[PDB]
């Protein structure tokens, strides 16, 4: 049942784009 | 922080300076008006940008303009 | 009293002023009824 | 035109019929000799001749079975909408003029804004009347109708 | 200044509350009311018959034509 | 640089958290970013462009992929007036057991969404069959969006990134796009018509496997390079024709019968294949007027600057407007915007009265919703049309090199065009409500015929001209002895008079009173938001109450509380409300479209020409009514399939009203709500282990503004959508 | 003319407000402002409600400045009084900020020196175009 | 209550409000079985990476399922309106 990409765009991208895009507004050079 | 002009349109009256809430202008010798005195931003680092000085200006066009520009804290008015 | 005349003609002007024009209205058509046209030409 | 006219339309009358049934029927708990019955015989009086009145001026009427405007010019039917109108643009032009007339005698005078929120009474009763001939507005037109500093 | 204007006040709510008892004596059905409070409708301002209006004035029974009211002052 | 947005230093530096607010809104405006350059901004911009035609391809590649894996389709094709077409499949784990059940429809095998944007009448009527049709043209997409992102990254590359002067050639760029990019286009696209299409409304299956030894005419192709194209016209459809199949099948791929083809009560498919040819000639010919490499061509500078009327009464008329539009990329986005909007109302006007798709007419929904759908966005184009144009006139428009120009003469007397526009508002505004509430006066003192119902005669004598019986008017293609009439007599005229004179389909309705009302409302809807718009932008560069509103730009929060008072006077602030006005505006145009068709649907025209003349019929008998079975979608006592429309009804209603908080309340009192805030973390034991790395404060004065009209957006069209598919499909 | 340095005066008399201190003095800046008191008095705190005066010398340590210009000014109407204010930072080292010249700044003072002014008053400014892609701005000219 | 250059730390309020300070009160080896056991998940990085990849495929896994709703089941399927 490929229906269970759903919770890999549902939640797991999201969770690692959240994390990523939190890391690199945080960033300071 | 923000940016802050004078032009010769002043005419020393000096109500700005009183008006400022931060100590931003003050008053310099002068001689294109009868006062012989014109505004200064030499503290523009300490502006809020509440243009209360602005608000105190009697030349038919405002002679010391607030541009808002980049945001700092002193800007921002951040007691944390 | 020249200052009473003078309270008067202030907003009060205005509806005196409208108050007597609504009575005109009010009696024309209390005498021309639901009028949707001018009929006389 | 695609309408019929008001006299010779099937839904016009059966709206009078339809209204006088409704308002006769209040009639009924009243009894006679009474004030409400006076009162709703006289508004099927005055129901009788709205209708009457609309099928006598040629209004012509919808499927719907109500009167309907002609604007577009037709002469048939100037009492729809052009009669008034000039009637209007009469009035609404003595309004102005009037209006115009006095800003213009209070300019050149001390505080003028004084005789704006304390009106000139005396002033205004001299020129309502100035507005009755208001369309020679167009002869001053021919010459200080406008400013010419804008 | 505010002394007087609640003299002000007070005088406003007299004639207010003076309307209010008038219409309840000229323009209302409190008598017929008084007979059968659970079947007629209160109504305390009658509406001239101008332009069309006229239809406010419904049936509130015993045999009245007018506007029903909330106020409560038949009850009082 | 140092951290995001890297774009910008100064606003990297703010120690608050507005730096990833604005670094958010003001990652595409290339101009303001740090150390910006002509040539770069060039190059950003095409690159973005590569960008987003790979987002469009990808776009609809998904649809077709799902369409074909999820949809039915293949038994679509087959009914097409009796079976629902599906967008895609439901998966949620949200879903209870009843709501599974009450979404499994079309003939899924599981809870699906059914379509509402009429891809099927369109791939139906376009040739397509099967699914495998279907999934090889979602990998020609994905490949096409595969090759727009490799083309983004070429010419980001030093090698192949193109000049600014490039771009700046205007003549070249205009003689292929009107060449090829419109003409040619068109001329490929009749050829798919008359191979693929037409033939596959006559049953016969032509694909890559077979188009070469099959002919799409008996004479094939003789009688075109002959002179006698005639021949290609001999034979056209039956009007007992069946689509897809042979039976009333012609021979004709040209024709020009106009009308509807009785069954799907769509247009002739070799209506339009014929269409697309004559319109790739007039853009073939066309685009060879401006001059290149070759000798011949126009000057486009050289004609601007030619035309000046003598006795200078539009002064220096249009010299020097070459340089003004072909440096400003915001002028060319104007008035690409304008242009872009006018013909997205073109197409929504067009496509209800004149369906092109097979068996799309009778779907009630998908014309509901289509036509809503680009009302709606050619209303935003519009607002951002009238933008980008006070943003030229900030940025880029020069005052010395526009010297007594037509552009310079609006400014000039642009405080005439201001009033003006105020004062048909002003007469709009002041009657059509006016006359509303006269006649909702009649009707609560319940005397109807005293309203006022002004028939629409002249737009009833523009029908009557059209040919349509009613109203009578004895007007040309509506009367025997006239010219025109018997000038078209028996090419499109048999078809088109027989059209417009059909009582069922959308072509020229009967309108009355009731339509003369609200296209007062909707011109008082255009004539305010215009004035907005413009009085935005023709002030832009300063008024009384700020003559130097130039350098602050097109967005700032203010001026102070000086001089009276200065809130919401930017440029980029009447935009803000202009918008408000111009969702107004479309939000009469569709209240209007959806309660019209509707009732003819219903086949009941007398309610809508009855109760559309007072506004308390409006409230009633349109939204009050058709809330009926939206609002039961879920119940104490049960849950329908209308559930998910009645949730997003609410939802609508939410975000709407979240962002009147934003719109009323403003900044000042939430800085220092937040200020306490701050002092509360710091003294909360456990708490203030943690610590914030930027600074909280509260939302900026402009920021406000933008998710305040966010929030109302996107709850004005959440919740209209949520009615206009529930109320419709639920009738259907 | 060199400013006056401090510091070990005592300060005024308060019992605790929540206006106080934060963070930011300890990690970024904090500022004092001080005075001579002639009489012991009751003052309004720009942070809090109440505080009194101590006679003689006098210390406040006030976040972000402001509030010392707002105190302070009011120190100079009211009752009269003669105040000063310097930014501390962390490290130690601290700053004069006000008067800074001798003289008030409404005061007209040889000494000083004129900053960001234009000498082509007027909106005369050019129009933003001129100077696009030219880090400049139009005022700064 | 003071106020030192010297000091500033001090001097703006930097304490430590409600540290210990004290000793570990953790019996020992206790301390040390979980200082060993545990000690893969303190280094960083690595933990982030096996909180997604482990998390995301544990979260995959639960795809299998019964009692969740997959089921349309055994029910007629209505028209419901023009047909369909
Ligand atoms: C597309 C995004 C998405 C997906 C796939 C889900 C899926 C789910 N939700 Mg969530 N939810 C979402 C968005 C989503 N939700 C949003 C936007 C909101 C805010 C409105 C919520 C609010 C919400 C609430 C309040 C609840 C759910 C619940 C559920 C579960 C109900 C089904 C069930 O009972 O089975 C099985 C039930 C279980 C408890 C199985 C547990 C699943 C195991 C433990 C997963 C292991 C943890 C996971 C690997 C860690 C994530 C790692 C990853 C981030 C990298 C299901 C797993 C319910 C729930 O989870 O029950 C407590 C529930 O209470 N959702
Ligand atoms: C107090 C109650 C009251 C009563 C009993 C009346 C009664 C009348 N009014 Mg008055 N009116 C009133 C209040 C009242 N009005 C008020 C408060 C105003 C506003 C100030 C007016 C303004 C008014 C105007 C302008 C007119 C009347 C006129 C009339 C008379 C109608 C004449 C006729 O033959 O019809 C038919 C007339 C034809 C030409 C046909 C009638 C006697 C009319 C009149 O008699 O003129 C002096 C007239 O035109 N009334
Ligand atoms: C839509 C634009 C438009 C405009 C601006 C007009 C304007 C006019 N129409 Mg026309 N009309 C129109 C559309 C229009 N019409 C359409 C679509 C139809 C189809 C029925 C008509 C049918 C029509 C008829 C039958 C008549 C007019 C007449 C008139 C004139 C009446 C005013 C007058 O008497 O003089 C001004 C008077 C004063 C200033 C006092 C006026 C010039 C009338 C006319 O011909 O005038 C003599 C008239 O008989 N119209
Ligand atoms: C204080 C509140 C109050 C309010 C809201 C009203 C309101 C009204 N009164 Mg009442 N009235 C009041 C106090 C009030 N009155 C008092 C204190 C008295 C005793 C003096 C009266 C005596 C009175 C009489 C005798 C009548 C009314 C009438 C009316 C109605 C006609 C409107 C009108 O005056 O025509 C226009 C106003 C003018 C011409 C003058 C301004 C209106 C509903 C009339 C009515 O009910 O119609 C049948 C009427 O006959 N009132
Ligand atoms: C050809 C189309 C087009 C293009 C290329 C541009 C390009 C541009 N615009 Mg224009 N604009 C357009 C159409 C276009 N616009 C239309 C149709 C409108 C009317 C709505 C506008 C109104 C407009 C304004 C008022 C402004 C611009 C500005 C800009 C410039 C900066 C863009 C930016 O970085 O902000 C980035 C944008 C975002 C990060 C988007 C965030 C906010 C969006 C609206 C929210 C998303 C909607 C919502 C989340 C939907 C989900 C809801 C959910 C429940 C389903 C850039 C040159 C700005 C400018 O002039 O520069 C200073 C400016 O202020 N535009
Ligand atoms: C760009 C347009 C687009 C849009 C709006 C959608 C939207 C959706 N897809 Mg589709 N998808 C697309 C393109 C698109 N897809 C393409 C080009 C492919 C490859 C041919 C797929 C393959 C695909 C599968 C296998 C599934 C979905 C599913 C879904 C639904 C759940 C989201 C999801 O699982 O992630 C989508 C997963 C992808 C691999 C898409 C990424 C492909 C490009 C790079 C984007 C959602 C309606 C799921 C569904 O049907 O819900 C029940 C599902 O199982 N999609
Ligand atoms: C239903 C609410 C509503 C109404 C009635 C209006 C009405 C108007 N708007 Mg506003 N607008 C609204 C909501 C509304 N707007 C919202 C939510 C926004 C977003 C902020 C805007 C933003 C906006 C802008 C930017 C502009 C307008 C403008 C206008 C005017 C347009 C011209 C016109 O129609 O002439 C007719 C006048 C009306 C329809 C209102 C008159 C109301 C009655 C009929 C007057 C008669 C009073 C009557 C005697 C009763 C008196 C009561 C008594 C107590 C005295 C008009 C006054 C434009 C303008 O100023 O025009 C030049 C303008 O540029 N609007
Ligand atoms: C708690 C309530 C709740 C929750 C959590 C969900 C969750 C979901 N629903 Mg359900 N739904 C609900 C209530 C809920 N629903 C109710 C009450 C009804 C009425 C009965 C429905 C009817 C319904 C239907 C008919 C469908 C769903 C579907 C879905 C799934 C969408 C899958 C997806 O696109 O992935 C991700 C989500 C998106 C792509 C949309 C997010 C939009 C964002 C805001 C765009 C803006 C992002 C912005 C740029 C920021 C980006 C940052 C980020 C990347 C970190 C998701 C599991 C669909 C489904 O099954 O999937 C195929 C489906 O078709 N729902
Ligand atoms: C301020 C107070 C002081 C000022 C007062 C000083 C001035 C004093 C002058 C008073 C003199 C009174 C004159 C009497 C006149 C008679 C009145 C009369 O005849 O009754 C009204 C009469 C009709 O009257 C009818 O007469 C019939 C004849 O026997 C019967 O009597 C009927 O009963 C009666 O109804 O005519 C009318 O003028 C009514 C016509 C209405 C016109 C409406 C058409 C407009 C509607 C459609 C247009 C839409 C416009 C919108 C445009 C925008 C669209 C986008
Ligand atoms: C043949 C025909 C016809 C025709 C008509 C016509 C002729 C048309 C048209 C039309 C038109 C006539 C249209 C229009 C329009 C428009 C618009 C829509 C506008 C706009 C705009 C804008 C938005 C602008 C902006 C800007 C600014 C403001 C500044 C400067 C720059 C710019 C320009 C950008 C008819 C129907 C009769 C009949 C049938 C057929
Ligand atoms: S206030 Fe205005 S006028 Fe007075 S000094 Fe400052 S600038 Fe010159
Ligand atoms: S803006 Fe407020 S702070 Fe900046 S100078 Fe004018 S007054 Fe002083
Ligand atoms: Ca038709």
């Amino acid at each position: 049942l490929p229906s269970l990409f759903v919770p890999l765009v549902g939640l797991l991208f999201p969770a690692v784009a959240m994390a990523s895009l939190f890391l690199h507004v945080e960033k300071r050079l | 922080s923000h940016s802050v002009k004078i032009y010769d349109t002043c005419i020393g009256c000096t109500q700005c300076v009183r008006a400022c809430p931060t100590d931003v202008l003050e008053m310099i010798p002068w001689g294109g008006c009868k006062a012989k005195q014109i505004a200064s931003a030499p503290r523009t680092e300490d502006c809020v940008g509440c243009k209360r000085c602005e608000s105190a200006c009697p030349t038919d066009f405002l002679s010391v303009r607030v541009y808002l520009w980049h945001e700092t804290t002193r800007s921002m008015g951040l007691a944390y | 009293r020249d200052l009473k005349t003078y309270l008067s003609v202030a907003p009060v002007a205005s509806t005196l002023w409208f108050a007597a024009l609504a009575g005109l209205l009010i009696e024309i058509n209390r005498l021309f009824p639901d009028a949707l046209t001018f009929p006389f030409f | 035109s695609g309408l019929t006219p008001c006299k010779e339309s099937k839904q016009f009358a059966k709206r009078e019929k339809q209204s006088i049934k409704k308002l006769e029927s209040s009639l009924k708990i009243y009894a006679a000799d009474s004030a409400p019955a006076l009162a709703i015989n006289a508004t099927i009086e005055k129901t009788k001749r709205r209708f009457d009145n609309y099928a006598k001026q040629g209004l012509l009427c919808g499927a719907d079975g109500l009167p309907h405007l002609i604007v577009s010019g037709d002469q048939r039917h100037w009492g729809e909408f052009i009669t008034p109108g000039i009637l209007f643009l009469y009035i609404a032009g003595w309004i102005g003029w009037v209006g115009r007339s006095y800003l213009i005698a209070i300019r050149d005078e001390k505080k003028p804004t004084q005789k704006e929120i304390i009106i000139d009474v005396p002033l205004a009763s001299r020129l309502v009347f100035r507005g009755f001939s208001w369309p020679i507005a167009a002869y001053r037109e021919l010459l200080n109708g406008e400013l010419v500093a804008k | 200044k505010v002394f007087s204007a609640h003299f002000g006040q007070l005088s406003i709510i007299f004639l207010w509350l003076s309307g209010m008892y008038f219409h309840g004596a000229r323009f209302s059905n409190y008598e017929a009311w008084l007979n059968d409070p659970t079947h007629i409708r209160p109504s305390a301002q009658v509406v001239w018959p101008i332009v069309g209006q006229e239809i406010l004035n419904g049936d509130v029974g015993g045999g009245f034509r007018g506007i029903q009211i909330t106020s409560g002052f038949f009850q009082i | 640089a140092l951290r995001l947005p890297r774009f910008s230093q100064g606003i990297a530096q703010d120690p608050t958290t507005r730096r990833i607010w604005f670094g958010i809104a003001t990652a595409h405006d290339f101009e303001s970013h740090d150390d910006i350059t002509e040539g770069r901004l060039y190059q950003n911009i095409f690159a973005s462009h590569f960008g987003q035609l790979a987002i469009i391809f990808l776009w609809t590649s998904g649809n077709l992929f799902h369409v074909a894996w999820q949809g039915n389709f293949e038994a679509w094709v087959q009914d097409p007036f009796h079976v629902r077409p599906i967008a895609h499949a439901i998966w949620d784990p949200h879903f209870g057991q009843p709501a599974v059940e009450a979404f499994t429809r079309g003939g899924a095998l599981g809870p699906v969404n059914i379509a509402y944007s009429g891809v099927y009448q369109w791939w139906y009527t376009i040739g397509l069959r099967t699914n495998e049709d279907l999934y090889t043209g979602a990998i020609f997409l994905l490949f096409l969006s595969f090759i727009s992102l490799l083309a983004g990254w070429l010419h980001l590359q030093p090698k192949w990134k193109p000049s600014v002067s490039w771009f700046k050639n205007a003549e070249s760029r205009l003689n292929h796009h009107l060449s090829g990019l419109f003409g040619v286009s068109s001329l490929a696209w009749a050829g798919h018509l008359v191979h693929v299409a037409i033939p596959g409304s006559r049953g016969e299956y032509v694909r890559w496997n077979n188009f070469l030894d099959v002919l799409p005419y008996p004479q094939g192709l003789g009688p075109l390079l002959t002179g006698q194209w005639n021949l290609y016209a001999q034979n056209p459809s039956s009007s007992n024709h069946l689509f897809g199949t042979t039976q009333g099948a012609g021979t004709a791929i040209l024709t020009i019968l106009g009308g509807f083809h009785p069954q799907t009560q769509s247009l002739w498919l070799t209506d339009m294949a014929h269409h697309h040819l004559a319109i790739a000639f007039l853009f073939l010919i066309g685009g060879l007027m401006y001059r290149t490499n070759f000798g011949i061509g126009h000057s486009i500078k050289y004609i601007l600057e030619a035309h000046i009327p003598p006795g200078g009464r539009l002064g220096r008329g249009h010299k020097g407007l070459y340089d003004t539009i072909n440096n400003s990329i915001h002028f060319q986005l104007g008035l690409a915007l304008a242009s872009l909007g006018v013909i997205t109302s073109l197409v929504a006007q067009h496509m209800y009265s004149l369906p092109a798709y097979a068996f799309i007419a009778q779907d009630f929904t998908t014309q509901a919703a289509l036509y809503t759908h680009h009302q709606y966005i050619a209303g935003f184009i519009m607002t951002g049309a009238f933008a980008h144009g006070p943003i030229f006139f900030i940025r880029d428009y020069n005052p010395e090199q526009n010297a007594d120009n037509v552009l310079a003469r609006m400014l000039e007397h642009k405080e005439a065009i201001i009033s003006h526009l105020s004062w048909a508002s002003l007469f709009l505004g002041f009657h059509t409500l006016g006359l509303y509430v006269h006649n909702d006066v009649m009707l609560a003192f319940g005397t109807p015929e005293k309203q006022i119902l002004i028939e629409p005669i002249f737009a009833q004598w523009i029908q009557s001209a059209h040919g349509k019986t009613s109203y009578g008017f004895d007007v040309l293609l509506s009367s025997t002895n006239g010219p025109a009439l018997n000038a078209g007599r028996n090419i499109w005229l048999p078809g088109w008079l027989n059209a417009i004179n059909e009582n069922s389909n959308s072509l020229f309705l009967t309108i009355g009173p009731g339509d003369f009302l609200v296209h007062h409302a909707i011109a008082l809807g255009l004539h305010t938001t215009t004035l907005i718009l413009v009085k935005g932008a023709l002030d832009a560069r300063g008024s009384k109450l700020m003559p130097d509103k130039k350098d602050f730009g097109y967005s700032f929060p203010c001026d102070g509380p000086g001089r009276g008072g200065t809130c919401d006077i930017s440029a980029w602030d009447d935009f803000y409300l202009a918008v408000f006005w111009m969702l107004n505006t479309i939000g009469w145009v569709t209240f209007y479209w959806h309660w019209k068709h509707i009732t003819l649907w219903r086949g009941n025209v007398s309610q809508f020409n009855e109760s559309s003349t007072y506004l308390m019929g409006w409230l009633r008998d349109y939204l009050w009514l058709n809330s009926s079975q939206l609002i039961n979608g879920y119940t104490p006592l049960v849950c329908n399939s209308l559930s998910v429309w009645a949730w997003m009804f609410l939802f609508g209603h939410l975000v709407w009203a979240t962002g009147f908080m934003f719109l009323i309340s403003w900044r000042g009192y939430w800085q220092e709500l937040i200020e306490t805030l701050a002092w509360a973390h710091e003294r909360t034991p456990l708490a203030n282990l943690i610590r914030w790395r930027d600074k909280p404060v509260a939302l900026s004065i402009v920021q406000a503004r933008l998710v305040g009209l966010v929030h109302f957006s996107v709850g004005y069209i959440f919740t209209y959508a949520a009615f206009l598919i529930a109320s419709t499909s639920g009738k259907f | 003319t060199p400013p006056e340095l401090d510091p070990n005066t005592p300060s005024p008399i308060f019992g605790g407000s929540t206006g106080g201190l934060l963070r930011k003095a300890q990690v970024e800046e904090f500022y004092v402002i001080t005075w001579e008191s002639p009489k012991e008095q009751i003052f309004e705190m720009p942070t809090g409600g109440a505080a009194i005066m101590r006679e003689g010398p006098n210390l406040l340590k006030l976040a972000r400045k402001e509030q010392c210009l707002a105190l302070g000014t009011r120190l100079r109407s009211k009752y009269k009084i003669k105040y000063q204010f310097y930014r501390v930072f962390p490290s130690g080292e601290v700053q004069y900020l006000h008067p800074k010249d001798g003289v008030y700044p409404e005061k007209v003072n040889p000494g000083r020196q004129g900053v960001g002014v234009n000498f082509r008053s007027i909106g005369k400014n050019v129009s933003p175009i001129e100077v696009k892609f030219t880090g400049k701005q139009p005022y700064d000219l | 209550v003071y106020f030192d250059l010297e000091d500033i730390g001090n001097t703006t309020g930097q304490w430590d409000l409600y540290g210990s300070d004290a000793p570990s009160p953790y019996s020992p080896l206790q301390s040390k079985f979980f200082e060993t056991f545990a000690a893969p998940f303190t280094k960083r990085g690595l933990l982030l990476k096996f909180l997604i990849l482990g998390g995301g495929s544990t979260l995959a896994y639960f795809s299998t399922t019964a009692s969740g709703d997959i089921l349309p089941i055994v029910k007629g399927p209505q028209l419901p309106p023009k047909l369909g």
